[PDB]
């Protein structure tokens, strides 16, 4: 389908070109390359965005990543996400949305969880929300993604648990 | 509360 066609063509080179090890300004070339052909067939310019931004949030989370390479690539998908009209507040939220949901899917272990919250909450402090705003955001954004995942009672005090620490942890 | 669209899953 035309949609997920450019979604998929986007995808190959958004990854491809990250694998490469290719600089900054290559990539942000790449993605605006992808979202021009994402938006040529009829997805929203937003939307494209977005797409784009996760593609690359996620692939760079699959890589395992370091914490400053990987908060140097939210940096990028912000800075896209702002470049084609999305409010720089909304535009980190969606960021650390994109990777806390990924890192949720993954399965991955509460302890580097609780590492990838404290990363989302690094972005959403840098643009310049408070950070118990900013933890607020981190463990909403995990509370709704796990319920909407028809998780079990028991996953679900272990993530409220997570998400309890990270507010005492940063302003509560 | 802002509610939150759901995640695509990315390719292989």
């Amino acid at each position: 389908d035309r949609e997920e066609a450019a979604f998929l063509a986007a995808s190959i080179l958004i990854q491809h070109a990250h694998e490469q090890g290719k600089d900054d300004r290559e990539l942000e070339k790449i993605l605006e390359i992808a979202i021009r052909i994402l938006e040529k067939n009829g997805v929203d310019r937003e939307e494209a965005a977005f797409l784009a931004a996760s593609i690359l949030i996620q692939h760079a989370h699959e890589q395992g990543k370091d914490d400053r390479e990987l908060e140097k690539i939210l940096e990028i998908a912000i800075r896209i996400l702002e470049k084609n009209g999305v409010d720089r507040e909304e535009a980190a939220f969606l960021a650390a949305s994109i990777l806390i949901q990924h890192a949720h899917e993954q399965g991955k272990d509460d302890r580097e969880l609780e590492k990838i919250l404290e990363i989302a909450i690094r972005i959403l402090e840098k643009n310049g929300v408070d950070r118990e705003e900013a933890a607020f955001l981190a463990a909403s954004i995990l509370i709704q993604h796990a319920h909407e995942q028809g998780k079990d009672d028991r996953e679900l005090e272990k993530i409220l648990e997570i998400a309890i620490r990270i507010l005492e942890k940063n302003g509560v | 509360l802002r509610p939150l669209r759901p995640l695509r899953p990315l390719r292989p």
